[PDB]
């Protein structure tokens, strides 16, 4: 049973500017098998609003998927992608930052 | 330019009760215009792009049939993998398929791919002359065996030159405003201090379509890999794509540092400084 | 359009 564990992108859909409209994007990738889960967090709690792709795949067979809701960037607030998949002991949690 | 119509698959067992789970989604490019999922209340071949919803009653009802076939298909195969690979009934599986032709400027046929994966390993692949196959091992001989006994590859290949380029024409003129039209890729870099001594430059490329892009260093006119990041494609979401290239710099040289983008919405590639 | 013919079980 071969087994990849997923690389992790978290960023913005349009350029990050304090108090401005945006979404949030988690894009999972490398993965399989298909089962995984993906919640955004603000200050460390699931947002409820999250929508995602449908299922699809590279080349290699690996998955990937996009997760994704509106946020609004602020001075403040820290906003993470949280992920768990077979392959990971615990979930790994991956902050955004806007310099990426 | 040149064009593809991309369709991917994906069963999961669901072992302990049930059919497995199915995905099926279909793309011209870089465009999902169609899915399938056996979880959604419909149960119906949905449209995902404005340009397909022009098809007809006779459409859905023909994609939404081939579909549901697809899924049985991969039912059965579901249970014949388990015993080609003296496997038990108590784990989940997963088979994938992926098929497809590319068209070229002209949009004549120019390649076919048929090609299948069990447990996300390869399991058999139809060749690009479209003839004749690659089984990756023994329980993929069998199905060889079947296969070229059922004549499958002629009637691959049938569609795969005809039907799908036929089909991937229409979609193109249909949907010509968004799948013809290339955005280029909005360029800007960033600087960002990791020391005293030393600095990050990030080459940005938002908002382009296609997905197909390359993102450069040079230093002093020649070209760098060392001290570079460059990372995965990725989705905006709205239908485009972004990446980004960084390098790491001695603070005071990043006007040595140039960053190249190559794209096909640019008639000549573009120079980014600091 | 989806293919018909020429996806077979394994």
């Amino acid at each position: 049973m071969i087994q990849r564990t997923p690389k992790i992108q978290v960023y913005s859909r349009h350029p990050a500017e304090n108090g401005k409209s945006n979404f949030l994007n988690c894009y999972v990738s490398g993965f399989h098998p298909s089962d995984i889960e993906v919640d955004l967090l603000k200050n460390g709690e699931r947002i409820e609003k999250v929508e995602h792709s449908d299922l699809s795949f590279s080349k290699d067979w690996s998955f990937y998927l996009l997760y994704y809701t509106e946020f609004t960037p602020t001075e403040k607030d820290e906003y993470a992608c949280r992920v768990n998949h077979v392959t990971l002991s615990q979930p790994k949690i991956v902050k955004w930052d806007r310099d990426m | 330019g040149s064009h593809s119509m991309r369709y991917f698959f994906t069963s999961v067992s669901r072992p302990g009760r049930g059919e497995p789970r199915f995905i099926a989604v279909g793309y011209v490019d870089d465009t999902q215009f169609v899915r399938f999922d056996s979880d959604a209340a419909s149960q119906r071949m949905e449209p995902r792009a404005p340009w397909i919803e022009q098809e007809g009653p006779e459409y859905w009802d023909g994609e939404t049939r081939k579909v549901k076939a697809h899924s049985q298909t991969h039912r059965v195969d579901l249970g014949t993998l388990r015993g080609y690979y003296n496997q038990s009934e108590a784990g989940s599986h997963t088979v994938q398929r992926m098929y497809g032709c590319d068209v070229g400027s002209d949009w004549r046929f120019l390649r076919g791919y048929h090609q299948y994966a069990y447990d996300g390993k390869d399991y058999i692949a139809l060749k690009e002359d479209l003839r004749s196959w690659t089984a990756a091992d023994m329980a993929a001989q069998t199905t060889k065996h079947k296969w070229e006994a059922a004549h499958v590859a002629e009637q691959l290949r049938a569609y795969l030159e005809g039907t799908c380029v036929e089909w991937l024409r229409r979609y193109l003129e249909n949907g010509k405003e968004t799948l013809q039209r290339t955005d280029a890729p909005k360029t800007h870099m960033t600087h960002h201090a990791v020391s005293d001594h030393e600095a990050t430059l990030r080459c940005w490329a938002l908002s382009f379509y296609p997905a197909e892009i390359t993102l450069t260093w040079q230093r002093d006119g020649e070209d760098q890999t060392q001290d570079t990041e460059l990372v995965e494609t990725r989705p905006a979401g709205d239908g485009t794509f972004q990446k980004w290239v960084a390098v790491v710099v001695p603070s005071g040289q990043e006007q040595r540092y140039t960053c190249h983008v190559q794209h096909e919405g640019l008639p000549k590639p573009l120079t980014l400084r600091w | 359009e989806l293919a018909g013919l020429g996806i077979n079980t394994v």
